[PDB]
């Protein structure tokens, strides 16, 4: 998942 | 802004060439009846979207009196694009910036932060991204100089969207607008835009993306995903559901296929976020309601960046 | 150009976003008396000045009719930018590409070419970047459509320089240069740019960079070196050395720390050659003469493309 | 040696  | 015609003029600073991006017709792609304009984020200093989010927090911050150079300490928990443009900016302005992300991220995202002079802390792997936030919120509850940049809460994020990227894009449209299309990330690019064409009385529709696969605005369960730039797995402070005409999903894999198509077409080459946001686009101009309509999205960041990811396998396989 | 407001307007093409690049004034790291302009070609939309010279090779030789595509096969030997501008603009305007370059060269540099669907033809190892010419060469001998790009004599070089890089400049620094500097490669932007100046009136001395360990104009001998972008180990066609009032040598290690340096005093993020300028630059600006006078230089192209190098290897050796 |  997330990578911002 | 305030405007500055960079094409005529010598920036005294590297932050004034942020924001005032290229707008670009999609072509040899766009097979359909709405016209498709593609807001060029990719083509900021630092090659995305974050570079305006970065300028926003470090300048509107110290205007209002909460950083001071060489004493504030800037940190944030980011393996993305957020973590380059805090590292970047803050080096040029004198603050000490600390990013967290996990020990397993790629040597590309751990050097281009170094590059910048950013201490970069590597939480365990097998906590992931949540160990990375962990580690950002207590440097930051220790250590009274310690800020966090808070880039899915800070009001600093839809308001630079609002006062910049909204405005250009109604005027590179010529005020013609009918429907916004951006995937959301921390929500700032699609709620500052959707505030500025409501101002100016656009009547278009605002479409938020997310990843089929973590469909949190949907109502589903979060869960991890490819679309590297989009869909944190909760919805942001910053994003403003009330401006929201339809939540689109789009799957991972139709966002990388879309992204190579991109390239070779129309030569624009961009992440996994920007192949979503333009998957998006050419299935709204595909509904017959959007014949001869203009549809705007955004290219969030350029593809180099992802030389190294899931992104451009199919390429490094055949390579 | 013809000038085009890119932040007012909506493009049709890709190729019209390049060009038209900022300027920026040296800062923190300039510590004479003199101002130090750097044009930030770095923000063409792939990302190099080689954007310009590709954009200038096929607009040029399809309006003279020597390039028609779906017919016409452009070849080129590059393990560097000009194959990158090649390959992407020949993807969007229906040529096939071919680029020639050693086995040995980094996954990227092929990759990079695949994503916008050149052929790449590795020549082997052992021969250098004189293998990859003479396939380059053969291929466009055997082949009636097979043309090669000729980077280092072809007149479309200098004259898009000539017709942009160098009016830009002079509107950005308000018809004001005292000295203009730039690492040749193949000649075209110090030849272009120095004549479309001498053409303005202004007598702005005119400096070519080349790296210590291959002094070509100099006089010396070829030899291997560092700075990637330029020092080709002979000299070009396109350059004109009638216009050059000093050669500057600077070493591959001034590059580098000067490349290094860059990043966290300005905030500018580019390759060796991007060092090497400002290194002469600098130098330039300390001399007793040049108090309050105005110094150009360029930054050719932006620093992601050269992560995996020896450049930043001092950074991903720390971490 | 060079890459351009
Ligand atoms: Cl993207
Ligand atoms: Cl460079």
């Amino acid at each position: 998942d997330w990578s911002i | 802004a305030a405007p500055f015609d960079k094409s005529k003029n010598v920036a005294q600073s590297i932050d004034q060439l942020i924001g005032q991006t290229p707008a670009l017709y999609l072509n040899k792609l766009n097979n359909t009846k709405a016209k498709v304009v593609l807001k060029m984020e990719c083509e900021n200093p630092m090659a995305s979207v974050k570079d305006r989010l970065g300028f926003a927090i470090y300048d509107k911050a110290e205007k209002e009196g909460k950083l001071i150079p060489g004493k504030s300490i800037v940190v944030e928990s980011s393996s993305g694009n957020t973590g380059v443009s805090l590292a970047h900016l803050g080096a040029i302005r004198g603050y000490k910036v600390i990013i967290t992300m996990p020990e397993s991220m790629s040597l590309e995202r751990r050097c281009l932060l170094r590059i910048f002079g950013a201490e970069v802390i590597l939480t365990p792997a097998a906590l992931g991204m949540k160990g990375a936030v962990a580690m950002a919120k207590k440097i930051v509850a220790a250590n009274p100089n310690a800020v966090l940049a808070d880039q899915f809460a800070t009001k600093y994020n839809a308001l630079i969207h609002e006062e910049t990227t909204g405005p250009e894009i109604w005027e590179q449209t010529n005020h013609n607008v009918d429907c916004f299309i951006a995937g959301v990330g921390t929500g700032g690019t699609l709620t500052g835009v959707a505030r500025a064409l409501k101002k100016m009385g656009s009547h278009a529709r605002i479409v938020a993306v997310e990843p089929t696969e973590s469909p949190v605005l949907s109502g589903g369960k979060p869960g991890p995903h490819k679309i590297q730039g989009i869909g944190p797995g909760f919805v942001p402070d910053v994003l403003d559901r009330s401006l929201i005409d339809e939540v689109l999903c789009v799957a991972g894999d139709d966002a990388i296929e879309t992204a190579l198509k991109l390239t070779r077409s129309d030569g624009v080459f961009c992440g996994f976020s920007g192949g979503a946001n333009v998957y998006a686009a050419l299935k709204i101009a595909e509904r017959p309601e959007m014949e001869g309509k203009t549809i705007v999205t955004v290219i969030p960041s350029f593809g180099e960046r992802y030389l190294s990811t899931t992104l451009y396998r199919s390429v490094r396989d055949e390579v």
